[PDB]
Order: C-alpha cells, then structure tokens, then sequence
C-alpha cells in the first residue's frame, strides 16, 4: 500500500522509470550459519514489465 | 616582542593561518585573532614590536582593521620607529592607488607574485632591523 | 656625511643593470644607495629618497634610456638633484648614464 | 554483540623530524625531506599544448582554493610547499606537427596506429636525451584530444627500455573549462577541486624528479615488505602468469627504502597463480641480498602479503633459501568479502580503523570509511572492508593490522588521506600492467619514478 | 571621500609649518593618486605664503 | 683482489666492469637524482 511497507519505500520513480528494491542472499558457515544478503536495486518502465 | 597581525576576520584568513605558523616554527612570538577588545589595544601598545596589516579589497575598509591601524599609528608617533608598520599586499585586483589613507605612504611587500618570496623578504628585513628571537622551534608550530 | 653615490632607474626595467652597477661599486669599496638593495621595508617612500638625495649623495648618477627621462619619479629626483647641485655649486653632480 | 577494536592511525615523518597523518597538511606547514634545487621541464606536443602547460604552470604559482578548506585543503603554491623553482620559463620543447598526427591518426589500424604515435613520441623523446646539451629531468608528454581516442603503458615500457621520466598529462585536465562539449557545461567541471588537482599534479612531478614528500616513521626495524601480484600476459601466444613484487624495508637508521622486486617469474599453466620453487627461491635470493646490500646484515623477519593464498610447494623453498633466524609470515588480502556493517543511529558511516577479529589468524580491517580530521567519507555508499589473514607462519593478528594500516599510508602516485589497500600491491600491479606490453626487457629498473 | 569623489580642484599652502606635517602629506599623496585617475595636469596648485 | 695480478688487458675490464656496475645500478635502481658522477679513481689503480 502506497509503495511503502512499514514507512519504509521500496519502489518508486526516476524521470519515466520505476525503480524497485531487491535482495540476493548465500549460506556460510564458519563463524556461525547465517545468510549474507546483498542489496541491489532493480529497475523497470512500466513497473511491472522489466 | 611579539608581533601583530591585522586581517579581515571572514576573508583573508589562510593567509593569516599559514603566515603566523610559519613565523612561529621560526621562533617569532606572533599575537594574532586567530591563535587566541582591550587586551588587543593592550598588546598594540605595551607588547608589540612590529605591526603588520594586511591589505585587501575585502578589507582596507573594516572598522577593526582601521581601528587597531589607528592605534598602531599612535604608538609609533611616541616610540619613535619608521617601521613599526609593514603592510603586505596579498591581493591582485585593488590597485596600489587605492589603498586607504595612514598606510598609503608605506611601501607594502607584494605577496601577490608569490608567498615564498614575500617571506623570504620579510625574515631579510626582520633581520636587519634586529627584531628579538629565539632559536627554531618547529614543535610548537 | 656626503659619501654615498645615489643611482636612480626605472621601475620595471633597468633594473639589472642598477643591480650589477652597485654589486660591482660596493665590492671597488665605494658607498652606493640604491631603491634595490636598500631602502629598507616598511619606510615612508618619498622622505627618505628625498633625506638621501640632500643629505647623503657626494654624487648622483641618472641612467638615460627609452624606459626613462619621460618618468614622474625619475624627474622629481632629477628637479630635487639640480636645486641641490646649484645649492652645492658643484659642476659635476649630475652624471647621466647612457645604458640604450 | 560483538566488540570491534580499535588500530590508532599511522603518522608519516615530514622534514624536520616532525610528524603528521595528512600528507596536505603536513608538507605546507613543514615541507619535503630532501634538497632538489629546481625541476627543468620538457613538453612533447601540438604548440597549443605547450600553451596550455605554460599558463597551467603559470596559474598554480600562486595559492589556489577550494569549495571546502577542511575536506579538501587549499593550495599555498609550489615554491611556497616545496622550496623549488618549477618555473614556466626554462622550459624545453619539441613539437609535434598536426600534419604528422593526422598522417598517423587518419585510418591506419589499432595496432598499427598505437604503435605509430608511441614511435613518433619516443623517437621525439629519445632523440632529445640523446643528442642535446640543455638538461631535462621530468618530460611532460601533453596529449591532444583526438589522440587519447594502451598508449600509456605502451609509451612508458618503451621508454622504460632507456630510463627516461615522463608524465602523460591530457588536454582535459590542465584546460577543462575550454573543452566545453555537451550543451554548454564542462565535460568534467574542477571548479570546486581546483586545489586538489594542483597537490597532486606538484607532488608527482616532485616525487618524479627525485624528491622525497614524506616517510614512514612507525614500522618495526629489520622486517622487510613484500607484496606479490600475479597478471595474465596469456593474451598473447603461449599463454603465462607474470607475477611482480615490490620491498619496502627501512633504512640502517631513520630512513626508507620503496623499491620494485622484478624480473617477472612466469607460470607456464593457465589458473595457476603460484610460483615454481625454482622462481620462488630465486625471488627470495633477490629480496634478501637487496636488503642485505642496503642494511649490510640480514633481516630479522620477511613479511610476504599477497591477493592469493601460498601452497605448500612454495613455502618449502622459501623456507629452503631463508638463512640463520630469518623468519617468514604469509598474509593474504582480499577485498570484497560481502560484510557490510550499518551505524543504528545517523546517516554517516562507519568510522575507520575499526578491525573486527574472527580468529586468531583472521582479521576485517576497515580501510575507508569516516575521516574525522576531514569530517567527510573516504569512499561512497556504506564503505567494504578488506579481510586479512595469517596464511603460512607465525604472527600476531594486531601487529599484522598495524602494519597493513602503515603500508596503506605510503600512496605517493596521488596526494590523498589514505588507500583501501596497501600500496605494494598497487605499485606491483602498475609495474606488470607495464612490463606486459612490453617486449622481452632484461634486468629492468627498480625505481618507480619510471614506472608511476 | 571628498578627495576621491568630490573634489575639482586640489590646493595646498606652502609654509615652513607646512611641507612637513604628517596629514598634509598624507592628503598629498591622495591627491597624487586622484591625479592619475583623471588625467588633469592642473590639480594640485600650491600656494606659497610663506 | 681485483688489481693484483692478471693480465693487464684482464685487471683493466676488471676495475671498469667494477666501477660502471656500480655506476649503473645506482642509476637505474634508486630514487636520487644525480647529475654528474664523480670518480675518484684511487692511486694503485692508476698504475
Ligand atoms: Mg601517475
């Protein structure tokens, strides 16, 4: 709703682009089992078609 | 046995930073603003040895400058010195035939061309006219 | 006190050769003031030319060239050499160098 | 929670024996070590580049300003920084006509019109240092516009070939407002940096014309510094891996050694970026008696660091060769491991010098980050940590993280705070970037004055 | 401010008092430099009294 | 060791290749610049 989440923005306009925020992620294992998540952003044209 | 410098307090202030610190690795006890109003008067008077103005079109019309200036001009009228006032000239668009009264009669150093030089040519007539020091210290600068 | 041997020139040229002229008087043992060497900072500009010119100068030495003899401060300190020459009654005090 | 620990920033030793931590604030107030009394200068290029030097070298005599004097300082000038006399005067030059460039520029080949310019530059070059009187210590090769549209590295190898210094030094910078381009606006506007270009353009032909700017003073006495890089001069026939190192030791007493280990090793195989104990023992022969010819005694404990990790093969003939108590540690540093560390409160980043310890052997060193001296961000977006560790040897992790900080502080290519990596494998790296291109060079220079 | 912008006709008396005092000098050297700027020979006339 | 015995031809490349390796491995591998080099060729060398 209102492109935001928890106030939070995760998608919306540059010039006649829509721009969206998106995650990748990989195991490890050594120090302790987590998951290491990389931040990119992902951008369309009608903002639903890539 | 110190030294006093004038200057535009907004404007005019690197210059200032980078004279006085050189001066002071070179063992010259300097009193200027920005290290640290009576005690400025105090100091022109009963403290000082040679009083340097810097002249500029940002100031040659501020009211502190032109005040100590006039201060400095009375004491050397009593202490009986023609080089108590040394202007430098660290500027390139004011003219020397602009530049205000009580010093326009004085001879500046033109610092325009370059900073080294002008340096150079005052530690010459610092040493000349005897001005007091101490060996280099360059710790405290 | 008349010993010095005061040199006038141009300012921004002719000044190489005023230099040379008083490094080589000064190492012959002679007394020479010059606006390059001396003269030193922070001095009133025209009182003390003047002092020296009356005051100090056994003789007075001019260059001559396209640079000068048109110039307002070479002039004055040429009308102010004369009124002392013809104060002095001395024939030979105004010697002309013809450097162009 | 986990506590990160905290590494006390180096400080560098300008003249008088003073010490600072910002290479632009600590040579205007005390200035450079050593004693060159002037640079004379020497412009290959079109006459409109010898107009462009002359009134860049006329401007940056006298103090020049930044936007912000606290992120960036101001410029007192060069005479006034260093104590030379870099002037706009004695200047010697050999022209480049524009006939000859278009002649070479017009279709020729790629290849074929890379190696006629370098030719025609050389030849000027060469020809000049040869037969004439007139002495020319750091060459100012100006590049026009249509010419920089593989010419550097080629340039400077073949150079290298006689030991001459140079700078390439483009159009676009010394004149940028001029080559307006685009609608009206710069293509890359200095106004508000014109202070840092200055600095560095001094300090680089300064440090190219046998100057000294500064120098390490904290860094243990009798260990040595080697920073090994591997490069793929597979792209032409039989493919290989060059590898290029780099010393930097101290000095029998107060004094710094920063040199170039090279006479590139190869590696016959295609992903094997390793060394042949014959190539390794030879490396470390080479190392040793550097410094033993220098400290007259031999070191006390080699400090091996690389990009890549070091297998058993190599260690053994390290081991072999190394004489007496000579110890040897192996520490590798990569770069982008993904751990991004965010500050809960505040849209600044994380402070640096901040070292998060995993293990006894590994380490996360965070090289960018906030200044507070400059109160602004060394880097952009959330700054990325290196991760170090004690591959082969033994060592302590925290001395081992001061020691990269103190490499880090030894950039003299630019006139910055600080890198993200230390400098030995920079300067390794720029040296097998210039000895691929060229052609079978035997026992080449080890001054990076050459090089960089 | 009246040396500079004001003025049409600089005159300075000559005496023995005078010559040598401190602010005619100073206004002299103002009107010197005011004499540059307009290109008038006949500026400064003197007035001998003395 | 060097200028002790030998043929004269021998002695003479000895002291040469001595001299000038010195001279060139300071010239290519190091940072201070030096205009001219100076050598002070000893008394023994000489004869
Ligand atoms: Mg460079």
């Amino acid at each position: 709703e209102k492109d935001k989440f928890e106030k939070i923005k995760l998608v919306g306009k540059q010039k006649n682009k829509y721009w969206h925020f998106g995650i990748s992620a990989a195991g490890k294992l050594y120090p302790s089992p987590v998951l290491m998540v990389s931040s990119h952003i992902i951008f369309t044209m009608d903002g639903i078609n890539l | 046995n110190k030294i006093f410098i004038s200057h535009a307090t907004p404007e005019d202030d690197d210059f200032t930073r980078w004279l006085s610190l050189k001066l002071i690795g070179l063992g010259y006890e300097v009193w200027c603003d920005i290290l640290f109003w009576s005690t400025i008067e105090k100091e022109i008077r009963e403290n000082t040895c040679k009083f340097l103005i810097v002249s500029s079109t940002a100031g040659n019309k501020r009211e502190g400058v032109l005040k100590e200036l006039a201060v400095a001009t009375k004491v050397k009228k009593h202490l009986q010195d023609d080089m108590f006032i040394i202007p430098l000239a660290i500027d390139e668009n004011l003219s020397y035939d602009d530049i205000n009264i009580e010093i326009v009669r004085l001879n500046a150093i033109d610092f325009k061309k370059s900073w080294a030089k002008g340096l150079q040519d005052l530690l010459d007539a610092f040493e000349k006219q005897n001005v007091p020091k101490k060996p280099p210290d360059h710790s405290k600068s | 006190m008349r010993n010095k041997i005061f040199i006038s020139h141009a300012t921004p040229e002719d000044d190489d050769f005023t230099r040379w002229l008083s490094l080589k008087l000064i190492g012959l043992g002679y007394e020479v003031w010059c606006d390059i060497l001396f003269l030193d900072k922070g001095v009133d500009f025209w009182s003390t030319i003047e002092k020296e010119i009356r005051e100090n100068t056994c003789k007075f030495l001019i260059v001559s060239s396209t640079a000068g003899n048109k110039r307002e401060g070479v002039l004055k300190e040429l009308a102010v050499a004369t009124k002392v020459k013809k104060h002095l009654q001395d024939d030979m005090f105004i010697i002309p160098l013809a450097i162009d | 929670m986990k506590e990160l620990i905290y590494i006390e920033e180096p400080s560098i030793l300008f003249a008088h024996g003073q010490k600072c931590t910002d290479p632009r604030d600590g040579l205007a107030l005390f200035g450079p070590l050593n004693q060159i009394y002037g640079i004379k200068s020497g412009v290959v290029g079109t006459q409109k580049g010898l107009q462009i030097f002359k009134s860049y070298l006329d401007k940056i005599q006298k103090p020049i300003y930044n936007h912000n004097n606290i992120t960036r300082p101001m410029f007192p000038g060069f005479e006034a920084v260093f104590g030379c006399k870099w002037e706009s005067q004695n200047i010697v030059f050999k022209e480049i006509t524009d006939e000859e460039i278009r002649r070479y520029l017009f279709n020729a080949s790629t290849h074929k019109r890379t190696y006629d310019l370098v030719t025609l530059f050389n030849d000027k070059i060469i020809t000049a240092n040869k037969n004439d009187e007139e002495r020319v210590d750091v060459w100012f090769v100006i590049v026009p516009e249509e010419i920089y549209k593989q010419f550097h590295d080629q340039l400077k190898a073949r150079l290298l070939e006689h030991t001459i210094p140079t700078q390439i030094l483009r159009e676009s910078t010394l004149a940028w407002r001029d080559f307006k381009n685009t609608f009206g606006a710069p293509i890359r506007d200095f106004s508000k940096i014109e202070g840092h270009l200055a600095w560095t353009i001094s300090t680089a032909a300064y440090y190219k014309a046998g100057g000294k700017p500064w120098k390490l003073g904290d860094i243990r006495p009798g260990v040595c510094y080697l920073g090994l890089v591997y490069k793929k001069i597979e792209k032409s026939k039989n493919p290989q891996n060059a590898c290029c190192a780099a010393q930097m030791f101290l000095d029998n007493g107060d004094g710094t050694v920063f040199k170039g280990e090279v006479g590139p090793w190869y590696n016959p195989e295609k992903g094997e970026y390793h060394l042949k104990p014959k190539e390794a023992k030879a490396l470390l022969t080479q190392a040793l008696e550097s410094y033993k010819e220098q400290n007259k005694s031999y070191p006390k404990e080699v400090f091996i660091h690389a990009r890549t990790r070091f297998n058993d093969e190599e260690w053994n003939a390290f081991n072999e060769v190394t004489p007496k108590n000579t110890n040897l540690v192996g520490v590798t540093i990569t770069k982008s491991k993904p751990l991004k560390l965010y500050k809960t409160e505040g849209a600044f980043p994380i402070m640096r010098g901040n070292a998060y310890i995993v293990d006894e052997k590994k380490a996360f060193l965070w090289t960018l980050g906030f200044v507070p001296k400059l109160q602004s961000t060394l880097s952009m977006e959330v700054p990325n940590p290196i991760f170090i560790e004690i591959n082969k040897g033994e060592a302590e992790i925290q001395q081992v993280l001061k020691d990269i900080l103190a490499l880090t502080k030894l950039n003299y290519n630019a006139c910055i705070y600080a890198d993200g990596e230390p400098v030995t494998l920079r300067f390794a790296n720029k040296i097998g970037e210039i000895l691929t291109a060229s052609t079978e060079i035997k026992t080449p220079p080890l001054a990076f004055k050459y090089y960089i």
